[PDB]
């Protein structure tokens, strides 16, 4: 019936009370202290997310330089004439090397 | 020497899908923290709303 | 369990860079080094003396 | 509804009285102090990280 | 809230009333008396160190 | 002495992941308590927020 949407306009007059204070910044205030709590919490889940991003980027540093390694030991045995523990290195680090860039790319999403 | 290097390929498998399965909790567990991140950012593009709500 | 508290250490991480959500950076600390800079180019201009 | 948005403003009001007052150094007092003695961990904090640098 | 800042300035109107009192000594003797019962332990200290440093 | 030298390879493993983790307890453990600090600076960066919350 008619009285509901007399209901919204009758409740418009007690907003043009309301509206006639005139002190409108004290919502504006409570709008921004609400946020500021929230936001030392956004910037630690921006600071987790690039947490994971560092904890990726380290291993992957980690990675590059043990792949050298396999490398290393693998130059050791052909220098040596050792050709069979150069292909087990040889296997070792094309095992981390795809592993590395798989953590390239969960950094690069990240 | 032939069945023993089927258990080497049998292994193989073991760990790959472990290890895979260890680097899916890292990327899936990132990403879901990160996820409810994005998701406040998309709740904070709706704060925008929230402040609407008095704006008037 | 020492890997989850390797998780703290990435929780440091996060909390350094945690500033620049709270808008500092090397933008103020580089008011130190222009100071600092002119603190050496005065103290040799003393000592120039 | 309008009510809360005016809750902001009435605080406004006593927000008021309160600035009228004029004597704001108390609060800048307050703050200092409470710095002061996390500064003696903080400094402490420091010397820990140099101890291990030292060590 | 306002409340709270506004704590430190009435508590500043109490620093005013005993600022007012101006007898300011009576706390200059306590503080150099504390450090006396300290100074005897502390050049104690200092003569341990130059004990071991004999010894 | 083929074998023996492989038990030398295998305690010459111990004593270097042993005495490695011993260095990583070191290097944690300050690196810890400094992140403590280091998380307190950030904080204390916050500190102007907090002061702040009574400068208006």
């Amino acid at each position: 019936g008619l009285f509901d949407r007399l209901g919204r306009v009758v409740r418009a007059n007690l907003n043009d009370l309301v509206s006639k204070a005139e002190d409108p910044e004290k919502v504006l205030e409570q709008a921004v202290i609400d946020m500021q709590e929230d936001l030392v919490q956004l910037r630690q889940a921006v600071a987790r997310t690039i947490a994971e991003e560092k904890r990726t980027e380290q291993r992957l540093n980690q990675d590059t330089q043990e792949a050298k390694k396999w490398e290393d030991r693998a130059k050791l045995a052909l220098t040596n004439g050792e050709e069979n523990l150069a292909r087990e290195a040889l296997a070792r680090k094309k095992s981390l090397t795809d592993t590395a860039a798989a953590y390239q790319t969960q950094l690069a999403q990240q | 020497r032939t069945m023993s290097e089927n258990l080497r390929r049998n292994l193989a498998a073991l760990e790959a899908k472990i290890s895979e399965a260890k680097t899916k909790k890292n990327m899936l567990q990132a990403r879901a923290k990160a996820a409810k991140a994005n998701a406040e950012l998309q709740q904070t593009l709706g704060g925008l709303g929230t402040s609407s709500a008095t704006s008037a | 369990f020492e890997r989850m508290e390797n998780k703290v250490l990435d929780m440091e991480a996060t909390s350094q860079a945690a500033g620049e959500l709270a808008g500092f950076g090397i933008e103020n600390q580089f008011a130190q080094l222009e100071a600092s800079s002119g603190v050496e180019d005065e103290l040799a201009a003393l000592k120039a003396s």
